[PDB]
């Protein structure tokens, strides 16, 4: 039963909608503060990913689970692009252009979990979580791009691209409306 | 006055009990009311509007009178549901007990008809339903199935599906299907009928030039290219129609279409390494002579490059593969290029491509050693750089001549 | 009002371009006019749509157009013309020069569709014209054609023609087609598809039981009957469908259907001389048990006798063929017939035939020395003889019981 759940829900950390704005250790611009611990929510998602995709039931403990699950859904999407990439350089350039696309946000149609995320009501909610989710995407893609390419040849490695078919509880951040 | 859906009421009703192909159904409606209104013009206040209601492409096309689901949609739902429900029957798919070939065969051949007799837009709408689950489940079944009879009908379905929409093609290309087809062909050369259809479907999906997973090259790359070259050079004892030679030419041309760069190209390594290719060489020129492109088998909108020109530009990109031609073929290749480059009217996008192919030939073959048709080439290049039209393609042609001429001033008449 | 021929115009004008089967073409027009007659109530009170429906509702049969002949006639005109020429191009049939298999096959492919998707009346009339000229043209061409790829389509065309009218069957019976087919089968056992169609067509052809030229029995005599028994008794390596045994059982029933008696019978003389008829004995009982007639493959109305009852009466007419059956098989035969004689109601044509088959079995088998079902037989013969129904066939049933009991007084004796 117990899939992996987020460790880093500090009571100091602010919420938008139903997602926790955990600090990020990234050079990308964004509203969450700069993380300095070795572990990070994007690294929780990336560390758990291979195990986490096999579980088929997932019980939301808190807003951080609604945050970390979003990363894994996005990792299960970036793997689609970089498996086609001939080189790490191509993938890194590709991944930067992937994450900036306008993915749906909570309750905006085609978003896959309208039952479970409530839409931000106001501009200072909406714009800030867009500015948050964007920098999560930007960092998440780059951290895969550092480790999916085998350094001997920039082959996008068999062991990572094997997972492309295995969508996280059959949920796609692409969204089923397309 | 007429109930304004009547045209969609009738079109379905005739198909339900005639089984007509949809275009023939439309024709049946058009002629029947047409001929009565010709016999009694006083029917026009009804018959004119009945005809006029039929005039729909996708705009209100198959408009629902109220909540109906047309027969083809019902059957597609039922078939894709049951095929999925079999695909995941993990007991039966590996430790068989029930007899199931017959029911599957009936469902597959029913599917194949609906994909070709019914309205294409309905058929599209069911394939693209939930991020192509109907398609991807059927693909995953093909990897898992191993009755040759059932495999053959699945291929026919994939072709009909592939015809519908480039969005379906790009899904099939990205899925596992190409890898299993190439593995099947290299291992099971005995089912000539499956082998021909396999090469056809494999060329169809690659025809759009979509980038594949790098994991595909592991099977699709240089080993598979050598296998195809052996077939086109030597044939197989079981082929009495010689379809495999032609299909393998088209398949090599399809796979090359999406490859970037030049030197590392997995097909070009095969041509370099293969022991005296020659039948492929002269078959390839017979395509260029007519100038057709066998890979453009579908009318889908974002037309990729002309596959033959693309392929030859790759072949001459390096001296190791430029050597494959016999001297008599090389001369005819130059003759055919110098003719098309001179015949093509200015602004045809192809004239850039023939210019580039000639540029490649001169740079990597010993052209200035043999100078065949060199005076005609000078005269035509002298003309093209002096052609006086202003559209971007005319400029692009004019620019390629300049860069080719400065590299090989003899082509300018020095 | 609409021109009163409009529906016969539509019936052809829709086929011209839809390519529909004629029977569906009637439905395809009927449904659209039927629907618009409802969905716009303004169109029914004016005669238009009711008349469009009524003109399709021909007086019993009718499809006469207002003018030129239908597209189906024009194709039969051109097809039967072109084949009729190629038949007699003596410089090309022998000593061939031009390639013509491709063109001929296209003509036969098209012909076979017209015979199966056009109006039966037009096809029937066109074959009948000039006293079956075009039927005999195909037959004479089939005799001299030797490319098996082409022969197979002529078989199919002859099959579709047999369905079309009994008069065409009679022409093919009288022609050279059957006696050529028998020679082919005995000579070229290497094309399983042609063998199956050859057997099927002979069964189709003889299915109306007419007498043949005596010249036919040079081939259709006992050596061919012995050949058919061997095909049923152990078959051929190519028959991976195991399909010839059924077709050949069907064929022997049809071949015998026209012979008048058991003594001269060229089939029964084969069964007598065959070494051992294990499988044929069995398959014949499985058919009798169900009691259907495989030879009535068509609906033609002046139907012949029930073929299997006929064939068994012809088997038992002599002691040499009565030994065909194994003991357990003949026990099951007496049981099957003693059941069917009981269950058939008065006035049925077939009840006489089972009565006649018991008479045959009683008269030529060792029956009264084993008596397998004799109590039950007598109990039925009691009822049959007392039966107070008065139709001619009932009188005939009672008479044949009187013949049977007068010959064998053990029948009709009191119950034990």
């Amino acid at each position: 039963m117990p899939a992996y759940h987020s460790s880093l829900m500090d009571p100091d950390t602010k919420l938008i909608g139903n997602m926790a704005l955990l600090p990020i250790r990234s050079q990308f611009k964004g509203p969450a503060p700069r993380e300095t611990k070795d572990t990070d929510i994007v690294d929780e998602a990336i560390y758990y990913f291979k195990a986490n995709v096999f579980f088929k039931n997932y019980e939301i403990k808190n807003e951080a689970d609604r945050t970390l699950i979003y990363i894994t859904l996005y990792i299960s999407e970036c793997l689609k692009k970089l498996q086609k990439c001939n080189s790490k350089s191509q993938g890194e350039k590709e991944m930067y252009t992937l994450g900036i696309t306008n993915f749906p946000i909570p309750g905006e149609p085609g978003f896959p979990l309208n039952a479970i995320y409530a839409k931000p009501a106001n501009k200072q909610e909406d714009e800030v979580m867009r500015a948050y989710l964007q920098q999560l995407r930007q960092e998440t893609g780059l951290r895969l791009c550092e480790k999916v390419f085998d350094p001997q040849n920039d082959k996008p490695s068999k062991w990572w691209t094997c997972f492309v078919k295995r969508q996280f509880m059959n949920k796609s951040l692409s969204g089923p409306g397309q | 006055a007429v109930p304004r859906t009547i045209g969609a009421e009738l079109m379905e009703l005739v198909r339900r009990n005639t089984g007509l192909s949809h275009e023939l159904c439309r024709v049946a409606i058009g002629i029947i009311v047409g001929h009565i209104q010709a016999s009694v013009p006083a029917s026009s206040p009804v018959m004119e509007q009945v005809l006029l209601s039929l005039v729909e492409g996708k705009d209100l096309s198959m408009a629902l009178p109220s909540g109906q689901v047309c027969h083809d949609q019902q059957r597609l739902e039922v078939i894709f549901a049951d095929l999925a429900r079999r695909k995941d029957d993990a007991q039966q798919r590996s430790w068989a007990l029930y007899e199931d070939e017959g029911v599957i065969r009936c469902y597959l051949e029913e599917l194949l008809h609906i994909l070709t007799d019914a309205d294409p837009e309905v058929c599209k709408k069911m394939c693209k339903r939930n991020e192509f689950e109907s398609v991807l489940a059927l693909v995953a079944y093909y990897q898992m199935e191993h009755r040759a009879s059932l495999r053959l009908l699945l291929l026919k379905c994939f072709g009909a599906m592939c015809s519908l929409d480039a969005a379906i093609i790009s899904t099939l290309v990205s899925s596992v299907l190409p890898v299993e087809l190439a593995r099947d062909m290299q291992t099971d050369t005995q089912d000539h009928q499956k082998l021909c259809y396999s090469a056809l479907i494999l060329a169809m999906v690659f025809s759009m030039g979509e980038a594949v997973p790098y994991a595909h090259y592991e099977h699709l790359g240089t080993p598979f290219a050598q296998f195809l070259l052996n077939i086109v050079e030597d044939g197989l004892p079981l082929d009495t129609t010689e379809q495999l030679p032609d299909l393998c030419v088209n398949l090599l041309l399809a796979l090359n279409l999406h490859l970037p760069a030049a030197d590392q190209n997995v097909i070009m390594a095969a041509l370099s390494k293969h022991a005296n290719v020659k039948i492929f060489s002269e078959k390839l020129l017979l395509l260029l002579n007519r100038g057709d492109d066998p890979v453009r088998i579908f009318k889908h909108e974002p037309q990729p490059p002309h596959s033959v020109l693309k392929f030859l530009q790759d072949v001459f990109g390096s001296p190791a593969t430029a050597a494959i031609f016999y001297h008599t073929d090389m001369m005819a290749l130059i003759d055919i290029t110098v003719r098309h480059i001179a015949d093509l009217s200015p602004g045809d996008k192809l004239r850039m491509e023939y210019l580039s192919l000639m540029h490649a030939i001169v740079r990597t073959t010993p052209y200035l050693q043999h100078r065949h048709r060199l005076p005609d080439l000078q005269a035509i290049l002298r003309r093209i750089l002096n052609e006086e039209e202003t559209s971007p393609q005319c400029q692009m042609d004019r620019m390629i001549v300049r860069e080719m001429c400065k590299e090989f001033l003899v082509l300018g008449e020095a």
